[PDB]
RNA sequence: AACGAGACUCUGGCAUGCUAACUAGUUACGCGACCCCCGAGCGGUCGGCGUCCCCCAACUUCUUAGAGGGACAAGUGGCGUUCAGCCACCCGAGAUUGAGCAAUAACAGGUCUGUGAUGCCCUUAGAUGUCGGGGCUGCACGCGCGCUACACUGACUGGCUCAGCGUGUGCCUACCCUACGCCGGCAGGCGCGGGUAACCCGUUGAACCCCAUUCGUGAUGGGGAUCGGGGAUUGCAAUUAUU
């Protein structure tokens, strides 16, 4: 099946799995001092964060046609408590998601391609819509 | 069934109002079944299209107050959702005839007003509309269960199908029937 | 012979041209199954249409619609509005009158929008005030 | 020579060049008439036909304040020498031209002349030209050193709705005294619903007219007529 | 040789832009240079919102201001002679005109 | 609501009646089309209600006379 | 008879009618390429998913902006002198969508610190006309406009998913909006490229909202005032803390 046909709350939870089985995923050093964006007050509870957020970054450039490391930033971003000011929006970190898409790029499942942006390799359009059918199998569409 | 909606699954059949005074106010089943309890924003442009809406809808409506609550009609569904679940679980009825009885038994049968002599505090009993009746009904058991999760534990939903069995069968432990008995008191006073 | 006839449905800036073209069930939006459109709590309203009128109208077409503009909500009633429309014009063209003239009692009964749209948007702000009529505090002293 | 400004921006300069022009020559023509100017530029070359009403002292002999004025726009806005083409122009009817009524009583009263007088004076010359109707206001001192104002009006006037942008023209002009300054203003309505120039639009303004043809004859009785 | 010539207009005024491009698309598709129609671009909004009162006191007002422009264009594809010839007069409002030598 | 006609309306609706009685009807529409010949009315909302009063009095006039 | 009211101008709401578009789209194939059998079938094909390919294709519903039409108390039922109008209903966009413009006469209202508008008076070389430094932020107090909060209809951490009015270097005298690549926890730095703009930023991949964890009625993880140390950016200069 095609990714569109599936949830996609669903979707993340098996693919971030996935990864890490695999031994895919050369991770950076900080993991466990990082807040990961400027608009949070805390370091994340999951101690695993980093795959979670892969198979979010592999998701979206199926669907739109590729971009880089300052879109997939804009596009994880939320609002900013500022505490007596007015709240705002801005954007996160930059340098995570820098290691995000290199590290995916090295199993090639992305590829610096023409036209501003990485894509999609076949192998891993063809890894996404794989699994996507197993999300199928496994409850029941 | 398939040519009148449900609620998504809570029987709009088998469901009456006990009063003749206060049907044509409170209408439900007529054909104003639908599936989810929403307009596409009509409801009042006269005075008559008030009464239209079903009473489903007005209770959602009025449960979404004090500042923080305002324009957040989705996460109110979510509340009303499982008051019906809880009620049913809990005692076990058509759900819907529960809510009826405590709009009926939480509606005043005479109020009072003011009125101006001397420059000095007098007050006149008088009747009540129906569709006053309704409006206050919904009004009054609203409020009960926005103040008791205002610091409890239990949440909204758990606060508010307890505030609707206390008002269908009246025992005075519920903010509504409480204050309906408070205004004909005074009712009966200044006459 | 090739059969299409579109239509469209609005409501506050919220456009969703729905397309009839000949062919078999299988409604879509974006490419995604209506079944996961993305506030899964007003599934039943969308759902609608099909569910009354039944799943034996839709057994000529395959529809899908692309949208814009609005916000989660305002999307949800202009893709309703437009497949409405989009049943009754495959009928209004391709078969006889009283078909659609029964179609077309069964929606107007319980209209919510489905074949009318709000004349209702937004009204230009004038100063002196945060909102259109609400105005600024006023003091004597 | 290049590139070129935006789009946006291409038209704010115009205007300001416009209504910089409009000013300079108020303050040098005021006394031979000025009524106004009318900007165009055409194929390599400028035009900036100088409307005022008595080309003769604007002329000079042989030419001498043509020669001057087009000298100065030469060098001030740094135009490409040689582009810059000056002609003169003569308006015909002279009572519909606001601007210079105005600045033409302010000579009349700072040339020393009684006021009530002069106002009327000008008034009837604005009505007799063709016109609706007329105002003129003085607002300053005179017997003493407190202010006053003094209208004096005939015919008709408008005031509100869209109509007063065309079917009136509104001037202002200062004139000083050894005693503070007084305020001139003048208000004058145009006439035209017929027809022509076309200038202002056929409709009345401020009750808008049905305008009414007639005809109503009948004669007939049977007969066939063959043709 | 026959290139594709934009003949650009842009006004701030809509009778007196748009008969002006009528002319031009007359005097073309008779002599039959294969002219195509108008494209007319979004008007534009320039606005400016500032104090009513000089020296503020008093109820405290504002006033908008707007001047709305206009563009569209008319793409010929024909000799560039008699299109720069033809185009440059028979013009009597003050309304411009920017000739293109190619963009297509 | 509102909307009470004004005297601009009444004075031009007994004059258009009185010298274009037999090009009347009593539909608004063809009523409408024949003050914009016979006449212009130089907005387009005025002409739509110059009409309707025009058609108004030609129901009163095939009764009794009117006073106007 | 005249001015104001109304009329008028702009804006919103009704067009599968009209006008025409690679600086706007849609549809249709031609497709070839990728993808998974995911469904009939076998993987092909038929169907589904977007992107490149798109034309000397077709069209203008969607988008854009022009010319036009449409609503008038028009029709019906009540009510009114049966006049002027008012109420209900059909059709449907109901006779009020919101703004702009606005009379006579007046005020010792505000503005000489907008004005090379201006009277009179003052000052004018030991200057009320220039550089350097300080101040307009100084607090035992009184008042006004607001912002953020007092939590569970919540906060916190992840995941999903939607928009519009605009604006942008080539300008003032030195300056714009930013994609992409690389380096850093972050602020930020650095290398390249586009944009005179329905063309590039931006198919503006915004928040509340939505979905799943964690906290538990506790001045608590609610609240973020006060305050210590450290790192960057702007500028000629940042101390009384520029950000």
């Amino acid at each position: 099946v095609t990714v569109k046909d599936v949830n996609q709350q669903e979707f993340v939870r098996a693919l971030a799995a996935f990864l890490k089985k695999s031994g895919k995923l050369k991770v950076p050093e900080w993991v466990d001092t990082v807040k990961l964006a400027k608009h949070k007050e805390l370091a994340p509870y999951d101690e695993n964060w980093f795959y979670t957020r892969a198979a979010s970054t592999a998701r979206h450039l199926y669907l739109r046609g590729g971009a880089g490391v300052g879109s997939m930033t804009k596009i994880y971003g939320g609002r900013q408590r500022n505490g007596v000011m007015p709240s705002h929006f801005s954007r996160g970190s930059k340098s995570v998601a820098r290691r995000v898409l290199q590290a995916l790029e090295g199993l090639k499942m992305v590829e610096k391609d023409q036209d501003w942006g990485r894509k999609l390799t076949p192998q891993g359009q063809r890894d996404l819509d794989r699994i996507a059918g197993q999300v199928a199998a496994a409850k029941k569409k | 069934t398939p040519d009148i909606k449900l609620f998504g699954k809570w029987s709009t059949d088998d469901v009456q109002i006990n009063d003749i005074s206060l049907q044509d106010y409170i209408a439900v089943k007529e054909k104003y079944a639908k599936y989810l309890p929403h307009s596409a924003g009509r409801y009042a442009a006269k005075r008559f299209r008030k009464a239209q809406c079903p009473i489903v809808e007005r209770l959602t409506n009025s449960m979404m107050m004090h500042g923080r609550n305002n324009g957040k009609k989705l996460m109110t569904v979510r509340i009303v959702k499982h008051a019906f679940e809880i009620i049913h679980l809990l005692t076990g009825e058509n759900p819907l005839q529960v809510l009826v009885n405590a709009i009926i038994n939480s509606g005043p049968r005479e109020d009072s007003t003011r009125i101006g002599r001397a420059g000095t505090v007098r007050r006149q009993a008088v009747d009540v509309s129906p569709l006053r009746r309704v409006n206050q009904a919904i009004w009054l058991l609203c409020t009960g269960a926005r103040e008791a999760a205002f610091r409890n534990i239990k949440t909204i939903a758990e606060c508010l199908a307890d505030e609707l069995i206390n008002a269908a069968k009246g025992s005075s432990n519920s903010y509504a029937i409480k204050k309906k008995d408070e205004l004909e008191r005074v009712a009966k006073s200044n006459r | 012979p090739l059969q299409s006839v579109q239509v469209f449905g609005r409501k506050k800036t919220a456009t969703a041209v729905a397309h009839c073209k000949r062919g078999n069930g299988l409604i879509k939006v974006n490419g995604r199954p209506l079944e996961m459109i993305e506030p899964r709590t007003l599934q039943y309203k969308l759902l609608e249409p099909v569910l009354l009128l039944g799943k034996e109208r839709f057994a000529g077409v395959d529809i899908r619609v692309r949208v814009k503009g609005g916000g989660h909500v305002a999307q949800i009633y202009a893709i309703r509005q437009s497949i409405s429309k989009a049943l009754v014009a495959y009928y209004q063209k391709y078969v006889d009158e009283a078909s659609k003239k029964e179609i077309k009692d069964i929606l107007i009964q319980y209209d919510r929008t489905l074949l009318v749209a709000d004349p209702r948007r937004c009204e230009s702000k004038k100063f002196g005030g945060p909102g259109a009529r609400a105005r600024y505090q006023k003091s004597y002293r | 020579m290049a590139v070129q400004i935006s789009k946006k921006r291409k038209f704010v300069a115009d205007g300001i060049f416009k209504a910089e022009l409009n000013e300079f020559l108020t303050r040098e023509l005021a006394e031979d008439g000025y009524s106004g100017v009318e900007v165009r530029v055409t194929p390599t070359r400028t035009e900036i036909i100088i409307l005022a009403t008595r080309t003769q002292n604007v002329l000079g002999e042989k030419g001498r304040r043509i020669r001057e004025l087009t000298a100065v726009v030469q060098k001030r806005f740094g135009f490409p020498e040689g582009s810059v083409e000056l002609y003169a122009e003569k308006v015909a009817t002279r009572g519909l031209c606001a601007i210079a009524q105005a600045e033409s009583l302010r000579y009349k009263l700072l040339g020393g002349l009684a006021v009530r007088r002069a106002c009327y004076g000008v008034l009837r010359f604005i009505m007799e030209s063709g016109a609706k109707g007329c105002e003129v206001v003085v607002s300053g001192k005179l017997r003493g050193q407190r202010a006053k104002s003094m209208k004096f009006v005939d015919g008709l006037m408008i005031h509100s709705g869209d109509p007063v942008n065309y079917y009136v023209d509104t001037a202002v002009r200062h004139v000083l005294l050894r005693q503070g300054v007084l305020g001139i203003k003048v208000k004058i309505m145009l006439p035209w619903d017929p027809s022509g120039k076309i200038g202002p639009k056929k409709p009345l303004p401020d009750h808008v007219s049905i305008v009414e043809p007639k005809d109503e004859i009948l004669p007939t009785t049977p007969i066939s007529e063959q043709k | 040789a026959i290139h594709r010539i934009r003949i650009t207009l842009t006004s701030r005024n809509v009778k007196s832009l748009e008969k002006v491009c009528a002319d031009l698309i007359r005097g073309a598709k008779e002599k039959n240079l294969k002219v195509k129609g108008p494209v007319r671009m979004p008007t534009k909004t320039l606005r400016i919102t500032t104090r009513k009162t000089p020296c503020g006191e008093g109820s405290k007002t504002w006033d908008r201001f707007q001047m709305r422009i206009h563009k569209r264009l008319i793409d010929l594809h024909s000799p560039s002679e008699i299109v720069k010839q033809i185009t440059s007069i028979s013009i009597e409002p003050g309304v411009e005109v920017e000739v293109t030598i190619a963009d297509a | 609501m509102g909307r009470v006609r004004t005297k601009t309306v009444k004075k031009a609706a007994r004059v258009i009646i009185e010298k274009y009685y037999t090009r009347l009807g009593n539909d608004f529409h063809t009523n409408k089309r024949v003050c914009e010949e016979i006449a212009i009315i130089p907005s387009k909302k005025l002409r739509n209600k110059i009409a309707g009063y025009v058609t108004h009095l030609m129901k009163r006039i095939q009764r009794g006379p009117v006073r106007g």
